[PDB]
């Protein structure tokens, strides 16, 4: 009869650190009538061996917050991509109180719902679980706080052939508030570079390095001939440089006008992938690389981009408007583009008797002096992930966005106690994490790029309810706004 | 203030071709996309050819598509719609509108479609 | 504070004690809401002490051009400031301060 | 054409009028656009409404839309002696064209 | 005064009707119907 | 030790992605039909879905059946094999880098110069496998899209592996 | 070291853009944007190269060169790096090798985003007046100490590092192609839609051992001798620097790296084997970096981004994420007599004059 | 400063991602500064 | 849409000191127009 906490939702702005509070109220149903069951694809007919999965259902629920706008008004997220260079999650605070226990009667053909019973939490920080969370998963805690939320189950997948088990999978058995200290990550790049990898040169100046400019004195027979010129102003693409632009995996080329499309199915068949145990994996996103060469705006990797959705949109095959294409243009000048090749390279020794023969190079590993701008976070994008733990591993960050991390913040069980009976739970939950911010130095002259509400006239204002009380996102907004020098 | 200006409107006989040229003052002409519509006699507006911000993508109405080109200099702001083999169907007053983005720049690659913004007089294509 | 709970079991409305529920109440000092205590609206504590009233509800008015909206328009959430939160045993309590104003003159 | 909107449409001063085209397949408001457009004759057209109801800068609050299925309709206020002009709606297509409907004059009287 | 008295705003903190037993990311549109009563 | 999950299979069975892929290019029947359909990835589907990590970098080697019937009849241990060339020197790769030695279910099967290493074929690529596929080209109205196989992948950023002078990456002998 | 040098008046005193359209924009490839400053600066980063105003009138038909005591000359270093940094390009200008030279200091100029030759809303506009700099009249002078971060040291002296071929060109003319193969034939990395050469490309040997004369076509750094032509000089008026050192542990810059099997044997398929034309990073492979030469330079800046591997630069040197700061000089303008009545328009006529120094 | 707990996003003064010859707020190829508009100091919100 | 006339400095507002009519510029702080009006601006009311 006494609450057991508070409601803390606010910004604190400080300095170099942000604090972000927030408050939601949840709802946790039985799940599995409190039985952990074995799932595989054979409960949903196992079509193909690339969808095969093996695991077990959990009555346990989790809270996953684990994406941007959970923490971050749409005003806080454009006070701070806005006036900053980077920024990162230091601490972390979670608090679980004002437990409500109710238990639901049918009597006669009418439902009475009455007050009750215990509520199960644990936290798993030795990550002697699997990690359900970094996957980019539903049920995340919902952006609008006046919103109320249902917990997701938490469930798990293990080594599978087929849909059978095999001697070597595992099978665990599961069987408030605590304080949280992020491990050292480095500070997300927000900006896009004003300057491109090939133009780094002094435009004046030339270089005292000399490049073969002519092979033949002229049309005819034995010209052969050896000139050398002096790399500079005139002709800047064959100038040393230093540095080479990041690695690639190429995509296929959509267009949004459906009459430039190839008229065939090419969704499954075209799509870049790689093939794990025979299990062929769709690429999604792969690597950083830009969607589309400057000036093209109708052009997007078919599986590259962060693709979210609308309020309201449907499940299954909804339309391509009621979808949000991100666009990540902003990495094109350090990195090559998604649909293009990344270069070429000699297939052949010339001499006399044979041409000088050249072919694409479609896909480029990593090689000494590369450099590369990582994927851009998202105002509904996830923040963190877990660096799976293997005896290797390069650049760790991961590849749908956000600070890659060998010690997340730890999962959070919850269910409620058998006594079966009809029961469900609520209350209360809080998140509060410490933000830690870079501060924009730049000496640029004139003005920046910024994040801007619209001024034509409108029913609805953006980020806000309608008159049906729904609350609805209208765009992403991804953090590269300020601009920074190569 | 931002004006678009139509010129190059007048009387060529059919099979004939008439070079259409729209001079753009005020704003940047080479941020925006730009495209010409055409209103027949006593008939409403009827759309013929765009050009992108890039100049990447150049659509056509079906039914003027290859008898006309579209393109703009740029080192003067100016668009120009190549009229070729003109038909009985092609008298009209053309008219230079650009395409009106509040944000040029995207935030996702497919942009819900806000119409034309600002127009020109429009200048009267006569054929005999 | 009391909190009621109503069920329609058969044709006949229940009322019940819920105990576990909660309100919500806040302040806001910062003045950071839209102000509409100024605008003399019904609602106000009855002016027999024997009444008992109904709360109003709260909601405001910002720019608008006819019933469209503008980009200057603002939509504050209440559930984005810090509020106490309240069983049937807690009490909330705060002072207030006025600010030095003149006398008002009755002659 | 693909376009089906009212040969003319007349009102009193005063009197609210609603112009109204509609459209075929999918296509029509492709994306958010539907768009109506103001042309006085001799003088340059004006988008009236960008989207299904939002107004630009320009224009006056009397005007206003809505889209209701497969239909958008165009709805004057406040009727007025200026307001007499062609009336054109255009919806964005899957193939990156715009379609203008016939267009319907406002006499008012 | 440019600092009256604060207005002091107050709900009822929702309590859901009972959620279904699959997770659905649809927010909870059932509550409990609920008033509470007290002094001033 | 060895490990209990697969790179790929990471998800939570039980709850979709916020994540969208592209379903379908075409309505179906024929000419005039293309239409652009986006889909949910989730448990129905889990090869579409988004992924932080990807496998192991592959350099393929020749896949040997130790059914003597199987293996072509021609001397290809030497030809067939695997090699990286230094100084003009061709030399065979041995053992090669860190790779599964061969798909779930095939026993016989064992990569030619590569050696059983079956402990680590949930993050590392199979030996005798290629890496994936990439798209050659840009389709249009014209052409379709094209799709040619990576025989070999060096290092890209975020992968993971398990394992079997001015620099040097992972300096974990081989 | 010292040097003595001359710091001419650069654009009139004067910020231009410039870009591709004033020489005409042929190519999309060599397209570029971005501006032209009065100041110029002092580049030491080649390895061999380990005050006084003065002011010009015309009077009659010849020039007198007088000295100006009051005039200042203006210096600043960029000590945070929020300029763009021209050093790292190996443009000429440096310090001359032999100390009994005077040199000249180039100008500074800085390029930025651009489509074509227009400029894109994200590029930016740097205004050197903006920073802070000491003024020097004839008996001030300045100075600035620096400290190197740490950097490994360089080699002079599991299997091989990775390879990006370059094709081969052969020094006899008789042995080469007869035809014009030097760009279309030519290693190429694209970026935005512009292919840039690769040069001088990952760090390889340039030829196996006992091929002598055969070259990559863009493997190594060339430098002309002394006196040779700006365009179009024959091989024996340049030096062609060769790798071979490193020929033991990295793969030869004109050879594939090696082969991978293409496809699965078996009784109706023949084992099959495909070239590496390139090969990245894999775990075990160790390599050796690009030797540094008297003509050479030292440093580069490792550009600020999320991620980068093996930073040290492909030319050569100590990569370094803050390497020496540059150091930008500027003559003071002088303005000429102003009309005697207010006109608002700035002064567009000022004192020919230059300076004159030691480092 | 704004401690405006305003939710959805303020109007901000931003630079519109152009094409075009000229750098806004910048020189020109004749060293020429040039300011294109006026600029005003509103675009934060607050209650009346 | 402007009257046909010369009526920029007999229609303007002023204001009359010692008997010299001075223009009132920029005056008293007022908004420019109503919304949708935008196209007008106040003869003598606006810095220009």
């Amino acid at each position: 009869g006494s609450s057991s906490g508070n409601w803390h939702c606010d910004s604190q702005w400080l300095g170099d650190r942000v604090i972000t509070t927030s408050t939601r109220t949840w709802a946790l149903p039985t799940y599995n009538n409190h039985l952990y069951k074995q799932i595989s694809n054979s409960t949903s007919g196992g079509s193909s061996n690339d969808n095969a999965y093996f695991g077990y259902s959990t009555p346990w629920g989790y809270f996953d917050f684990n994406r941007f706008h959970c923490h971050f008004s749409p005003r806080d997220w454009q006070r701070l991509i806005n006036n900053n260079w980077g920024f990162r999650p230091k601490r972390l605070n979670f608090k679980l109180f004002n437990i409500q226990v109710k238990e639901v009667t049918d009597n006669n053909g009418v439902k009475t719902i009455a007050n009750n019973s215990t509520v199960q939490v644990f936290t798993d920080s030795d990550y002697q679980l699997p990690y359900v969370l970094g996957s980019a998963h539903e049920g995340c805690l919902p952006p609008f706080p006046a919103d109320v939320f249902m917990i997701p189950q938490y469930g798990y997948l293990t080594l599978n052939d087929g849909s059978q088990a095999v001697g070597r999978s595992s099978f665990y058995c599961l069987e408030f508030q605590f304080s949280y200290e992020f491990e050292n990550v480095p500070f997300h790049s927000s900006y896009a570079h004003s300057q491109s990898l090939d133009r780094l040169m002094n435009p004046l100046i030339d270089q005292y390095l000399y490049y073969l400019s002519k092979t033949i004195n002229g049309s005819g027979q034995n010209q052969q001939t050896l000139k050398f010129s002096v790399a500079g102003p005139s002709n800047m693409a064959v100038q040393g440089r230093n540095y080479i632009p990041g690695p690639s995996y190429r995509q296929q080329r959509v267009s949004t006008t459906v009459t430039q499309n190839n008229n065939s199915e090419f969704a499954w068949p075209g799509a870049s992938s790689w093939a794990l145990n025979g299990r062929n994996s769709l690429m999604n996103p792969g690597p950083a690389m830009a969607s589309h060469k400057e000036g093209e705006d109708r052009f997007f990797p078919l599986s590259g981009s962060l693709i979210f959705g609308k309020q309201g949109t449907g499940r299954d095959n909804v339309d391509a408007d009621k979808v949000m294409i991100t666009n990540e243009e902003e990495i094109k000048t350090t990195n090559p583009v998604a649909t293009e090749s990344y270069g070429q390279v000699a297939t052949n020794h010339q001499s006399a008797q044979a041409q000088a023969q050249t072919g694409w190079v479609q896909n480029q590993g990593i090689l000494p002096g590369m450099v590369w701008q990582d994927r851009d976070v998202y105002l509904q994008g996830p923040i963190w992930a877990k660096i799976p733990h293997t005896d290797g591993n390069f650049h760790p960050s991961p590849l749908m966005g956000g600070f890659g991390m060998k010690h997340p913040p730890p999962q959070i069980l919850i269910k409620n106690t058998p006594v079966f009976i009809t029961q469900y739970s609520t209350g209360q939950v809080s998140v509060e994490i410490e933000w830690e911010l870079q501060k924009e130095n730049s000496k640029r002259w004139n003005p920046e790029i910024q994040y801007t509400s619209n001024y034509y006239k409108s029913n609805n204002v953006e980020f806000a309810v309608n008159t049906e009380g729904v609350y609805s996102e209208p765009r992403p907004i991804g953090t590269r706004y300020l601009t920074r020098n190569l | 203030e931002v004006q678009l200006v139509e010129s190059g409107g007048g009387l060529v006989k059919p099979g004939g071709s008439l070079r259409l040229s729209c001079a753009a003052s005020g704003f940047m002409f080479s941020s925006y996309s730009m495209n010409w519509v055409r209103q027949a006699p006593g008939k409403g507006l009827e759309w013929v050819s765009s050009i992108s911000r890039s100049d990447s993508y150049i659509d056509y109405a079906d039914s003027v598509k290859g008898r006309f080109t579209i393109s703009r200099d740029t080192a003067m702001n100016v668009l120009y719609l190549q009229m070729d083999s003109l038909r009985a169907e092609d008298t009209g007053v053309y008219y230079c509108a650009r395409t009106h983005v509040f944000n040029m720049f995207r935030e996702v690659i497919n942009d819900d479609y806000y119409g034309m913004d600002v127009w020109g007089q429009g200048t009267t294509v006569t054929v005999s | 504070i009391q909190v009621k709970e109503v069920t329609d079991n058969n044709g006949v409305k229940t009322i019940a004690n819920n105990l576990t529920s909660t309100v919500q109440v806040f302040t806001d000092s910062d003045y950071q809401l839209p102000y509409v205590l100024g605008s003399a609206h019904e609602g106000c504590l009855p002016p027999f002490p024997a009444d008992v009233f109904m709360i109003p509800q709260y909601g405001y008015l910002t720019l608008n051009d006819g019933s469209q909206a503008v980009g200057r328009s603002s939509f504050y959430c209440l559930e984005y400031f810090p509020s106490q939160m309240l069983r049937t045993g807690n009490n909330f309590q705060f002072s207030y301060e006025f600010e030095n104003v003149p006398f008002h003159s009755s002659y | 054409s693909a376009l089906t909107q009212p040969a003319s449409v007349s009102g009193s001063p005063g009197q609210s009028i609603t112009i109204s085209c509609t459209g075929t397949s999918s296509d029509f408001g492709i994306y958010n656009s539907v768009s109506w457009y103001q042309h006085h004759p001799g003088k340059a057209p004006k988008l009236m409404i960008f989207g299904v109801s939002n107004r630009p800068s320009g224009v006056s609050n009397r005007f206003s839309g809505s889209k209701s299925g497969n239909t958008a309709s165009l709805s004057i206020s406040g009727l007025q002696a200026e307001d007499e002009a062609d009336y054109y709606c255009s919806s964005f297509t899957a193939r990156s064209t715009v379609v203008f409907g016939g267009g319907t004059k406002l006499t008012v009287l | 005064m440019k600092h009256p008295p604060p207005q002091i705003l107050i709900k009822n903190t929702p309590v859901p009707a009972d959620p279904p037993t699959a997770f659905n990311k649809d927010k909870l549109n059932s509550f409990i119907t609920q008033y509470s009563t007290g002094q001033v």
